[PDB]
């Protein structure tokens, strides 16, 4: 068994993290206070799902996370939630004032005074490690402490750790629940940044999650409690190979060897359904093909792009629930006669299967009806460079006029790193073009 | 994250007596400092304006300045005159005289150094201190010459704090002396370089607004303070109250402010009342939106089609559909989208509180930095000039020491500052 | 108001549109970078079909259709025949096409041209006869077509001629047939005896520039070649022509279909296309090519202009038939 | 349709299916740049109190 460190950087980071890590411990069967019943093992043990939880001598499963934030009021609401004792407090840290939605000021101004407090209680979780793999960081590219300080934190990583690999669970910045007009100034600023000292990125854009709860789930104004919790479910069938047994995805190296040919395209599409809402009195259950057909509509996508224009890399699909390989099969042979799917000439066209018997685990109260068997597609097309043609255009648009980079050179910045960090995401986007056009 | 209030003069003292009373009633604090409130809404982010004293007391972190104890007695012996720590009451007795020099260079000079000790007493005590908010106006002496000598000062003391003001603009529809162009071209130099955001309230636009729309034919400083205080009240409610939009001054500067120099903000308000008289009928979403980007709304004398909005900022308050305060907030946007800038994507965010003012039930604030707000400084730079082209009544200012080319410097200055609006509207 | 831009002021058509649009007093044209727009009247290169569908509040709608470019391309519609299923190798309506990069499969069917002694005249884009020298041309990417030395032959003149039919597809994917057609014939009779003059053979309306003899513009509209066809062959233009028009544009649509529908995209898509035809001496129909950005009649443009409008755009934003429906 | 690689257990199976085949800076550097940054705040803060001293 080898360890995985969570961390959870700024407010999308953390109020995600809460959404996960509660359902983490129902999946598991982990409650409120760390005690499970389940594991017999007590004070030990290396069985999967102590990748993500470690163990005491009095029974409690503490996450190995560490939750970060610049400002106090969103962890604060985590020391007195409803999980208040699953974890330790050294692993809940936080400063007094926040980036002001600067990447500047949270990368070098604020970020330079917490940088090495953050990496000591990371070293106390890894000390606790037989064998760390790496780390899985939630942040969103908006945030000035999601952006600044994660950045920052990515560089020194690579440092401390430059074995271990390091996986993005990303907030693409949507106008209809962003805070800041400055989120493409800092979500180009972090992506240069960190590009090179992440291994596999998630990016999941909240215009999309947003619309998913309008669309399937009947919420005519999401909140961050809505979207958080379908953003958990999504990040639960990425992680549940970690989690539990099987042979798919066992380790965060085969994250990038199965989903990632090249380095910096290290940006896989995610899909997700069926999303079924707890509202709705009657439902006719999805079958196997019904839901993988769903994986091909782009209304079903984190990110909203057409990869009907674009060409596949890779292609993984992780079902949850009643699936067996013979439906699997059955339907992938309907799809690909009826839909555009194209990969590169230097891959094979196939898939990569992961069948999880559990059906998905939905909190209680939530939003989303449960549902007989479900489905999660990571695919590595190049029409995810539309998210990236998107925030650079808005980029262009403000920085022609040099408008509010006084607020980031103020900080310490340089002009300089504005044009450079633009530059490399103009690599990006022609790298993209030339493998997929 | 606490903010330090400070009001200078006649005018600072009377609009911010006004709006300490409008927010502790809709924060549930009485004249003694008592909470006898319902809702814990009204205490969660209570410490940004008042201090916990003993015995469950919450004391306005506000320093009352002047060079009179005219208007800072009339405050104590006010509804809500007993509510303010008697320490930060910080006044002389010879006044300024309506004279700008005298309030930055002469009297005022001899009254700052007690002034800040009282404000460093207050910052000492903060968690962590977000900045400060001065109330004055730019015609007089005390609120406008000594007002901008405190904020150099305070920036000297607190570099890395932001600096907010409300700062009202003379009017000759509401003059006091003639002089009153002279002091805002001096204080407004000051604003430009020391303030992060400022909004602009004009009196020209508030006497148009209690004479043209509420029907008041002889309006008193009475009823255009009654604007003031609600509209100083909605501004400041994302501050205030808990929601999705948690805001503190610097990040209000920074999504507002795209250049350091272009941050005086129109402040606007819906629906339009007057004291004493309550309207029954309570505005639709359709009719809140309508109204807080109509001109006749606005709180300085810009007609906003004559420029473009760099950045929008909005707060409705009350109990409605938030999906219809989204659509009817894009239907502004995308129906006259020529008014909006096209290189700031993106540039209204719009904000909820489901606590109304009193006496209302739904309300809508408005916060625009547009570049029509240059026709304010036009008008000013205008009268400026009519009387500095003869150096007419510029003996009351070479008299305390100053010499004709800091006027010079400051006309100019302010020319730069329109100029400056007008580089980003013809863009 | 509903808004629109226009990013394509060499367009004869969506100017036009653009007129249209503005006379009804519910549509307000923006500036080209604006993006709060209800529709595009897109530009022809690099259209970014990214940025579109991601406006809140505000249906958007492109007068393209991304990838549409596989139909539009002579490179592209010549592989895309070949491959695809629905219409497959042996496509009965789509001349013999090779695509030659500046071959061997190609040679094959020119040396049996040759063994079988018939007709070997290929076309490439440049007529040429037996096959080596047509390559040196590509040379100095193209595609070689067989080019129809039997054509069908209007009287009086012995003219060459095309067909052009101008299909409107929708948002809905519904496939809309304009009723009027032309007919860009050649004032100069046909001679094949050489095709190094090709003033006779190239019926483009720029390389006429004999021109206007027996027509107006040499544009000789479906009312008159209706009429020619019942008088000289006994027949009329629905039943001899019509209808093979009418399977080709529903067959070169419908197979690429699944790769350009917007029916349940974040944006909304629909395109004019232009398909010309070549009638041969037998009354068969082939399809010569489609057309993405293409041009009207004069005669023409007021009424398919307005038919664009009521079936394409006020479909999708209504205010306060021309086309023959293609059904599938 | 070749499938591949089939691993089965209690808690599910995973398996490959294939239609076609193919056709840092230091930390030296870290702390110079974070440095680089708090000179120029220093600088400007300097030159803001240089003038408010005038
Ligand atoms: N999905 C999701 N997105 C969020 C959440 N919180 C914030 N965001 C998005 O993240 C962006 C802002 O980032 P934040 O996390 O709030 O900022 P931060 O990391 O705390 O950085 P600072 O506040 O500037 O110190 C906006 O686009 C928000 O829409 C959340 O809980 N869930
Ligand atoms: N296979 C073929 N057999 C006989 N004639 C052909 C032919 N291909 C083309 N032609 C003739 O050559 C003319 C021009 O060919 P083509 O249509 O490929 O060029 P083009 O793309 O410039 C016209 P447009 O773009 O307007 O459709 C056609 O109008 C037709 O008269
Ligand atoms: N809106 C408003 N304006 C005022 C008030 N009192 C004075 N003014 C304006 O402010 C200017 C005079 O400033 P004042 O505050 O009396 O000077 P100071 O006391 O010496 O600082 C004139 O232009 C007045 O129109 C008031 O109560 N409300
Ligand atoms: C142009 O885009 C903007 C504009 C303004 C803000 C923001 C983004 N984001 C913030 O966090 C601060 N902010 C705000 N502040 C405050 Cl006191 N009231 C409001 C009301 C709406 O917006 C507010
Ligand atoms: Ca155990
Ligand atoms: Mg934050
Ligand atoms: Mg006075
Ligand atoms: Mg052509």
């Amino acid at each position: 068994m080898r360890e995985c460190i969570s961390i959870h950087v700024g407010q999308a980071g953390v109020q995600i993290g809460n959404a996960c890590w509660e359902l983490y411990c129902l999946e598991h069967g982990i409650q409120p206070d760390g005690q499970m019943p389940s594991d017999k093992t007590i004070g030990g043990g290396d069985d999967s799902f102590n990748t993500f939880f470690s163990e005491t001598g009095a029974g409690k499963h503490v996450p190995r996370a560490v939750f970060v934030d610049l400002e106090p009021t969103v962890i604060d609401e985590v020391r007195t939630g409803t999980y208040r004792q699953l974890f330790h407090p050294e692993q809940l840290i936080t400063g007094k004032e926040d980036a002001a939605n600067n990447y500047a000021r949270g990368h070098y101004t604020i970020g330079k005074e917490i940088i090495d407090l953050v990496l000591d209680r990371i070293r106390k979780l890894a000390d606790q490690c037989t064998g760390l793999q790496g780390f899985l960081v939630f942040h969103s590219f908006g945030g000035g402490t999601g952006s600044g300080f994660t950045s920052l934190l990515m560089e020194r990583l690579s440092v401390d750790y430059g074995k271990k690999s390091k996986l993005e669970f990303s907030i693409y910045p949507a106008p209809q629940v962003s805070t800041a007009v400055v989120e493409p100034y800092n979500s180009i600023l972090t992506t240069h940044t960190t590009l090179e000292h992440s291994d596999c990125a998630f990016m999941v854009d909240n215009e999309a999650i947003y619309d998913i709860c309008r669309r399937n789930l009947d919420i005519e104004r999401p909140t961050y409690t809505n979207l958080n919790r379908l953003i958990s479910q999504i990040v639960s069938s990425i992680t549940a190979s970690l989690r539990f047994d099987g042979a798919l995805n066992v380790d965060l190296t085969e994250f990038q060897t199965n989903l990632v040919p090249y380095p910096r395209i290290h940006f896989p599409l995610a899909t997700y359904a069926p999303v079924i809402s707890a509202e709705k009195a009657y439902h006719e259950q999805l079958s196997v093909a019904e839901i993988t057909n769903a994986c091909f509509e782009p209304a079903n996508q984190m990110v909203k792009c057409d990869p009907r224009h674009g060409k596949y890399m890779a292609c993984c699909l992780l079902y949850r629930g009643d699936v067996v390989p013979k439906d699997v099969n059955a339907a992938i042979a309907t799809i690909k006669t009826k839909r555009s799917i194209q990969f590169v000439d230097w891959c094979p066209t196939g898939f990569k299967v992961g069948i999880n018997y559990q059906p998905p685990t939905v909190v209680p109260g939530g939003d989303l009806a449960k549902v007989q068997r479900a489905v999660c597609m990571l695919s590595n097309t190049t029409a995810i460079a539309e998210a990236w043609a998107r925030l650079d255009h808005k980029f262009d648009l403000m920085y022609a006029k040099r408008a509010f980079v006084h607020w980031y050179v103020g900080e310490g910045m340089e002009e300089g790193e504005f044009s450079e960090a633009r530059e490399d995401m103009a690599a990006l986007e022609k790298d993209y073009e030339e493998v997929g056009v | 994250r606490e903010i330090v209030h400070i009001q200078a003069g006649q005018c600072g003292n009377q609009i911010g007596a006004k709006f300490w009373e409008v927010i502790s009633d809709e924060h549930g604090i009485d004249p003694t400092g008592s909470y006898h409130g319902d809702s814990d809404l009204q205490l969660e982010r209570i410490n940004v304006y008042y201090n916990e004293a003993t015995g469950n007391k919450y004391v306005p972190r506000a320093i009352l300045v002047d060079l009179e104890p005219g208007t800072m007695d009339s405050v104590r012996s006010g509804p809500f005159g007993q509510i303010f720590r008697p320490d930060n009451f910080v006044f002389g007795q010879s006044g300024a005289g309506n004279n700008w020099a005298k309030g930055h260079y002469t009297e005022g000079a001899e009254l700052v150094d007690s002034v800040l000790d009282v404000v460093r007493k207050e910052s000492e005590s903060c968690d962590c201190l977000q900045g400060f908010q001065l109330t004055h106006s730019l015609g007089g002496g005390t609120g406008s010459g000594m007002g901008t000598l405190l904020i150099s000062k305070i920036r000297e003391e607190y570099p890395d704090r932001i600096m907010n003001t409300f700062s009202v603009m003379p009017s000759p529809k509401v003059s006091d002396t003639v002089v009153e162009p002279y002091n805002a071209t001096l204080s407004v130099h000051q604003l430009v370089e020391n303030t992060d955001e400022t909004y602009c309230i004009d009196n020209e636009a508030l006497y148009d607004i209690c004479f043209r729309t509420l029907k008041l034919t002889t309006p008193t400083y009475g009823d255009l303070n009654h604007l003031v205080s609600a509209t100083m009240s909605g501004v400041t409610t994302c501050l205030r109250f808990p929601g999705q939009l948690n805001a503190d001054l610097r990040k209000l500067a920074v999504n507002m402010v795209p250049f350091p120099r272009l941050h005086f903000f129109m402040p606007g308000f819906a629906p339009l009342t007057s004291r004493g008289s309550q309207q029954y009928r309570a505005l639709t979403v359709p009719e809140l939106t309508q109204q807080m980007f109509d001109s006749k709304n606005m709180m300085a004398a810009c007609d906003p089609r004559h420029g473009r909005y760099l950045t929008v900022a909005a707060i409705f308050r009350g109990r409605m559909s938030m999906k219809e305060v989204d659509e009817q907030m894009l239907n502004v946007q995308n129906k006259n989208s020529s008014y909006f800038v096209e290189w700031i994507p993106n540039n209204v965010k719009t904000a909820v509180c489901d606590i109304p003012p009193r006496g209302l039930k739904m309300s809508a604030t408005f916060i625009g930095n547009s570049t029509a707000i240059q026709e304010l400084f036009k008008r000013i730079s205008e009268q400026f000039t009519a009387m500095f082209r003869r150096k007419a009544f510029l003996h009351w200012y070479t008299g305390e020491g100053m010499d004709e080319m800091e006027f010079t410097e400051a006309e100019s200055n302010m020319n730069d500052l329109v100029s400056e609006y007008q580089q980003y509207q013809d863009a | 108001m509903y808004t629109f831009v226009v990013r394509d002021e060499n367009s004869s058509v969506y100017a036009e549109v653009s007129r249209l649009l503005l006379a009804t007093g519910q549509w307000k044209r923006l500036r080209k970078d604006n993006p709060r727009f209800n529709l595009m009247l897109g530009e022809r290169n690099r259209l970014p079909f990214g940025r579109l569908g991601h406006e809140p509040g505000l249906v958007q709608l492109v007068n393209y259709y991304r990838g549409a470019d596989k139909l539009c391309r002579k490179a592209s519609l010549v592989k895309l025949i070949k491959t695809s299923p629905e219409l497959s190798e042996s496509c009965t309506w789509f001349p013999e096409s090779y695509v030659i990069y500046p071959r061997e499969v190609f040679l094959a069917a020119y040396n049996r041209r040759r063994e079988g002694r018939e007709g070997n005249v290929w076309i490439a884009k440049l007529i040429s006869s037996e096959a080596s020298e047509l390559l040196d041309f590509i040379d100095e990417v193209h595609v070689i077509q067989k080019y129809l030395e039997k054509p069908l032959l209007l009287e009086p003149g012995h003219r060459k001629f095309d067909i052009r039919s101008w299909v409107l597809v929708d948002h809905l994917y519904n496939i809309y047939l304009y009723r009027e057609g032309v007919l860009r014939t050649s004032s100069e009779p046909y001679n094949s005896a050489n095709f190094q003059d090709k003033t006779c053979h190239l019926t483009n309306h720029c390389i006429q520039k004999n021109y206007g003899r027996y027509e107006e513009g040499n544009e000789m509209f479906f009312e008159e070649f209706n009429q020619y066809l019942m008088d000289a062959l006994n027949t009329t233009l629905e039943n001899s022509i019509l209808l093979q028009i009418k399977h080709i544009i529903r067959s070169c649509l419908m197979c690429i279909e699944p790769a350009i529908s917007t029916k349940h995209l974040h944006y909304q898509s629909f395109q004019l296309f232009g398909f010309d035809f070549m009638v041969d001496e037998e009354l068969k129909v082939w399809l010569i090519e489609v057309n993405g950005a293409p041009a009207c009649a004069q005669k023409l443009y007021a009424e398919l202009c307005q038919g664009i409008v009521d079936v394409a755009i006020s479909s999708v934003f209504p205010l306060a038939s021309i086309f023959i429906k293609l059904h599938h | 349709m070749e499938v591949i690689e089939l691993n089965k257990c209690t808690s599910g199976q995973s398996f490959e299916v294939i239609l076609k085949p193919p056709s840092d800076p230091s930390l030296e550097e870290i702390q110079k740049k974070l440095e680089a940054a708090e000179e120029r705040r220093k600088y400007q803060e300097a030159e803001l109190l240089k003038h408010l001293a005038e």
